[PDB]
């Protein structure tokens, strides 16, 4: 029946992988970096994780995975992974927002930047007010290089999380927790991934100019 | 009941599938997001399906096999890793290891076109190779071996354009529209096969591979050159070009290997000039022929459930780590 | 502004070592839109542009279907077809990400078909029919990759034969 | 004979457990956060990674430890496993500054204090100057709550890094390498703890005056 | 040769030790701090080593070991993990299953008192159980069985003081300094032990447990009560109704639970007083007795060794996960 | 300034009443410097203390030689004895470790040894012998922890008997 999660799985595929997994008062973290393809490790470092702390799939309340933004073939490889986790027993899942876990990530508190770059002249972003929890001060989009410095300016630069992103597995776990708590997980045959990709279509259809 | 019933996953290209099959007979489910589409479905209280939508199609399709089958039933779980889309293949890839780990269950990864070629035991579950397949859709233009072992190699590909890409662009050229192969061989019917011939650089005669590219130029080359021709007269004449060089080469590979059974599976099998020269030439050298049906040639997830069945019986398993590749070689 | 570089009456063998020129002297991030009618020779063209990564021809299909085929040599091609694409999902996505690969070189037949998606320094590729043994090809360097200009007209030497 | 390091390990058990391995060119991070005390968690944890690896000990090129400053009870447990680990082959080993390990593993660049409670009304303190590498402005030391007060004035608190300490297990793995090349590595019997605790003794045995 | 060469490690309270031994009986290496210290060492180009400070203590002394002792002939690593200083339990503890992780060898988790007790059958091989140990050092005063299997039960203990804390705080209570159980010895001998009664509440006639604090506290309130005593008189009095205590009881144990063999281990067995005592009774009643070696007697990590060797021969190994117990029971 | 409670001619029972009384009303991270003459009753005032913590007497064992003893209870009690101590190593270490304990209850014999060591808010107690069965206790209480007066002179009712 309903019962307060004790047992939790979220991971991230976004840039690098990382992956948390709390079993009662015990939490695990895993980060990989380095040449293999997330294909060649999520799957087998989850595996592992899950088995050495004698945990079934089955076992767990919910799994937090992030939707972006970041990488294409890094989303695919670890919501796909989680669908087949969570399909065979309807496992609930938060959808974490990869940029919001990273500024959650940082130590400090205040105005937070967070920047990985697209196509050349170009870059994802999103502005975030940080402090008990988080609020934004502007949802991710994409800007040109030029329409980046406005932002830096148009807000406080106060920590400028830039390129390349540190994701605390710990954060996801927490943030999965949170959202659990707050009934706003969802099935795995509804999860939306944040492609903000498709936005360069129509800011580069034309010129500097979108109103 | 020593009974293996295998959960198949297909995201090498355009197709999302799903399939469970037991004992590489009984089929259970064979969804594809094909007839999903091809049938109305207004709105719903569960998301929609689009093609090549392959992230959020797959859970769809999850979700009804598991609403039919029970997923602790599930015995071995196999996907297609290749050849094909990186970013296709790796979601059903992805997902399938996420079903192994889910369900304690045994993982296989499969090549897509030795699954085509399953189709041909599946719907002949007598037939024993040695045969030869000619594996000729859209997408695959293949010349292929099976031996006892029920292992496969290709011995001729296409340098260039496929024969239904052929057929695809040709139609475009007469103004018959798409799909071609379907127009043309409507359209040939009413027509005379040996009014022109496509004269280009054709490739070696010892060589198993085709080439498509230069009969496609060879005939846009002749509409601008030629005056007052009939659109029934090329279409007949291009249709007889194409399955002159597929059956010559498909009976003489055949012939040097010494086996007496062949096999076309795809799109392009279906033609009605080819079955005929093709059912001529096994009567008059003794061969045996097979022409699966059609909704096992296009892509789908029974093929490659079969193909996993048959590699976990063997024992051949693969590990966790597989990564997709595009380029995979049978 | 941009750089017309016309080539007149190319034979087959012509057109490929052209097209070996071209990519032997790219850095790796960039976009080649190639243009031009059925059986103009763009496919005919990535079998040059092959040359220059260490494999051979063999290796190069058509994507008609496929959509895209990776060709892994001393740079990665990415040889994109988009002939068939009905939707624009396909660019928005899987292309998209490509183009943050700044080490490959994509090459994309029928390009022209979604001419206001690509970067404005991505090279056009554009090929005529001139007879039925030779092609026509002409080639805009935009200025942000004006190099390839010396590169290119150095190539012209062979045709003087 | 002679050659830079491939097989890289390195922990920090100062507050929480955190162990980086570098393989070639895979590098994985595993933090343990809970209940379960050091000496439960580090050495099991260790060996299991080690095995996923293929990697014996006589096969690491140089170990790095956390040295403080950190919990006493940490610190040992660590240092000590480490001992056990490269003792029988003398596997040089990177001393790490726990403070500047912290500093680090914050993704921002500028002025940096790092501090950390010990008695009540007391406190562990460094600031840093951060950008490229990093400048201590104030090295490690104890102060009362009031004199925490004078460093948050006298210096720019651009961030502050308070009580509870991110420490990425890839900056231990980046810094041991560091001082491999730099030939700042030391033998196993040459280990040196940066042990503030030995402040306390004279700062509190008169008042609020030390000059 | 089926030889175990066992290396332990012994850092419970002031004592960081690192010992070699092979097959419980050949000792290899047997290092002490207190050596260490005790003997001379100018300088050096190796660092210097102080008591009670293991962490950097113990480097030093496996530095050593090493240089006699190559570390792949190490078949098993041993270790106390208490009872004890959590602090220095810890040290010794977690360096040891560095070292297994290090070997590839299997660990041993052993109990210090225990461990004592080993030093009985490292002195004397021969020596088969059941038998009764008093253990009574300074930090230990405890009354252990050991029955046919080598299992050991404590039966009694110390409620406050220890028997050698008694001596040493007396001492300086008749200004005779530290440590207390020898000088007392030493000044007893020319004493009148019937001279002086020390009456106090004692504690149950059954009970096999010990208290001292109160006999400290009499022997007290005489210095400050009665007037023109002698020290000797005293020593040899408080010397006298302490033995007379630990004699009592330890053959009462013994004859009860019908073992016929009593060992003495610690400080305080030292003391020439017991030992006649002891030995009297030993002969009216027919008990064999037995003294250990002093070097043996005081915390090193040869009994540790020991210890380790007798639970790795009968396979009863650690964990990795091996929490330090300050509280560890026996 | 610090608050004194004199109690005058207390029999070993009522000295240890008055022990589980102080432990009882402690929060937590807590320290109590035990100062008294060899035999004042140190060791037997802990006896008292562990009442309060749901143990046995049995439990307490003289530190003189442990250093520090660990009585876990409902909350823990880390029993020093000084002593013997000849350096000042183990306190700016160990000890000092345990001062960051915020959830335990710290208890020194001949605490007094080092007085310049100890926080400003310890709790000090004072065992002299008054004869040969009785105690005089005198306990200073510091402001910051001031509320341990009222219950502490509540016990005081005891000892009308
Ligand atoms: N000068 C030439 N350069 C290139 N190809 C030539 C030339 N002359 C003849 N050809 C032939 O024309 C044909 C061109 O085919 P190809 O498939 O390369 O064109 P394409 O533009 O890719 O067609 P599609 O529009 O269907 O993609 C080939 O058979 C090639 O050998
Ligand atoms: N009123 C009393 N309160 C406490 N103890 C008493 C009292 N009267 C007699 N005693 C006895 O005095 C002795 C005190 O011993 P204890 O070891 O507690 O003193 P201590 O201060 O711990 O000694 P040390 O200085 O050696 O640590 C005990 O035997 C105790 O039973
Ligand atoms: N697959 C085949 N099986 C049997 N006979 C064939 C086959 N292919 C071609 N042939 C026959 O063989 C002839 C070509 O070879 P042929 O001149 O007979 O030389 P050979 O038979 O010595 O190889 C064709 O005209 C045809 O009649
Ligand atoms: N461990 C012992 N072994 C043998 N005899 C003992 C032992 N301890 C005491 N005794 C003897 O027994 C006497 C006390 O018990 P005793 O009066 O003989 O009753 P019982 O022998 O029936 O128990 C002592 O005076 C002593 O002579
Ligand atoms: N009757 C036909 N004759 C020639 N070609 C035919 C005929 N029917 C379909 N085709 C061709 O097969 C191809 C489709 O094959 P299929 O759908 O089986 O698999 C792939 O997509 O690869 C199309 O190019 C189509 O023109
Ligand atoms: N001859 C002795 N008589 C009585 N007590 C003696 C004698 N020799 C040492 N001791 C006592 O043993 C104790 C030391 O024991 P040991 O050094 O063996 O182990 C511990 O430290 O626990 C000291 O209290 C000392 O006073
Ligand atoms: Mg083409
Ligand atoms: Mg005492
Ligand atoms: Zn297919
Ligand atoms: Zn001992």
């Amino acid at each position: 029946g309903s019962h307060m999660a004790s047992n939790v799985l979220a991971l991230d595929t976004s840039q690098r992988i990382r992956i948390g997994l709390r079993k009662g008062e015990d939490l695990f973290e895993i980060s990989y970096t380095g040449e293999k393809k997330h294909a060649e490790i999520l799957p087998v470092v989850v595996k592992k994780l899950l088995d050495e702390l004698d945990l079934k799939v089955k076992d767990l309340d919910v799994v937090g995975v992030g939707i972006g933004p970041g990488g294409l073939t890094g989303l695919r490889v670890g919501i796909a992974t989680v669908v087949g986790l969570v399909s065979p027993y309807d496992i609930p899942v938060a959808p974490l927002n990869s940029f919001e876990m990273t500024a959650k990530s940082c130590p400090a508190d205040g105005v937070v930047l967070v920047a990985r770059r697209a196509r050349k002249g170009y870059h994802y972003c999103a502005v975030y007010l940080k402090d008990k929890g988080l609020n934004p001060l502007k949802e991710p989009s994409v800007v040109s290089d030029e329409e980046l410095e406005e932002i830096t300016k148009e807000f406080s630069p106060k920590i400028v999380l830039k390129d390349d992103l540190l994701i605390s597995p710990a954060v996801l776990v927490e943030e999965s927790e949170r959202l659990f708590r707050e009934k706003k997980t969802i099935h795995y045959y509804e999860i939306e991934p944040l492609y903000l990709q498709k936005s360069i279509a129509e800011l580069n259809w034309e010129k500097k100019k979108r109103g | 009941e020593g009974r293996m019933r295998v959960l198949g996953i297909e995201t090498s290209c355009d197709e999302t599938a799903v399939a469970v099959l037991d004992d590489g007979k009984n089929v259970v489910v064979n969804f594809t997001v094909s007839q999903i589409e091809v049938h109305q479905k207004f709105g719903g209280v569960v998301p929609e399906v689009a093609a090549r939508h392959h992230l959020k199609n797959l859970p769809i399709l999850l979700k009804k096999a598991f609403e039919k089958v029970p997923p602790e039933t599930v015995d071995v779980v196999a996907a297609t890793y290749g050849p094909g889309l990186i970013g296709a293949l790796l979601v059903g890839l992805s997902a399938a290891k996420g079903l192994a780990i889910s369900l304690e269950k045994p993982f296989v990864g499969v090549n897509h076109v030795e699954a085509h070629v399953q189709a041909v035991f599946l719907a002949n579950p007598d037939l024993k190779p040695p045969l030869v397949v000619l594996m000729v859709s859209g997408g695959h233009t293949q010349l292929m071996k099976v031996d006892e072992d029920y292992s496969m190699e290709v011995l001729g590909e296409t340098l260039d354009d496929s024969a239904g890409e052929a057929f695809d662009k040709v139609a475009r050229l007469l103004g018959l529209g798409y799909p071609g192969g379907p127009v043309i061989d409507r359209v040939a019917k009413k027509g005379d096969p040996e009014k022109y011939s496509f004269p280009r650089p054709m490739l070696d005669d010892d060589s198993y591979n085709f080439s498509f590219a230069g009969l496609k130029t060879s005939v846009l080359y002749f509409l601008q050159r030629e005056k007052g021709y009939k659109v029934e007269d090329v279409a007949a004449s291009f249709q007889k070009a194409v399955v002159d060089i597929l059956v010559e080469k498909t009976f003489r590979l055949a012939r040097n290997l010494g086996i007496r059974k062949i096999a076309f599976v795809g799109g392009v099998a279906a033609n009605s000039m080819l079955r005929e020269e093709v059912r001529k030439r096994a009567e008059r050298w003794n061969y045996e022929v097979f022409f699966p049906p059609l909704e096992l040639c296009t892509d789908n997830a029974l093929m490659v459930a079969k193909a996993g069945y048959e590699k976990a019986k063997r024992g051949m398993f693969s590990p966790l780590s597989l990564n997709a590749d595009p380029n995979l070689n049978v | 502004a941009s750089r017309h570089l016309r080539f007149e009456n190319l034979t087959e063998e012509q057109l490929k070592r052209l097209a070996k020129i071209l990519t032997e002297n790219l850095k790796g991030g960039e976009v080649v839109i190639l243009s031009g009618n059925l059986g103009a020779g763009k496919t005919t063209f990535v079998k040059g542009m092959i040359r220059a990564i260490g494999l051979d021809e063999k290796m190069v299909k058509s994507p008609t279907f496929t959509l895209m085929n990776v060709y892994p040599g001393l740079k990665t091609i990415y040889h994109l077809d988009l002939y068939r694409l009905q939707d624009t999902d396909f660019l928005s996505l899987d292309v998209e990400d490509i183009l943050e690969d700044e080490d490959g070189i994509m090459v994309v037949e029928w390009g022209d078909l979604f001419d206001g998606f690509w970067p404005e320094d991505s090279i056009k590729v554009k090929i005529e029919i001139a007879d039925e043994s030779h092609r026509n090809v002409e080639i805009l360097i935009p200025e942000e990759v004006n190099f390839l200009v010396e590169k290119i007209e150095r190539y012209r030497k062979e045709l003087q034969n």
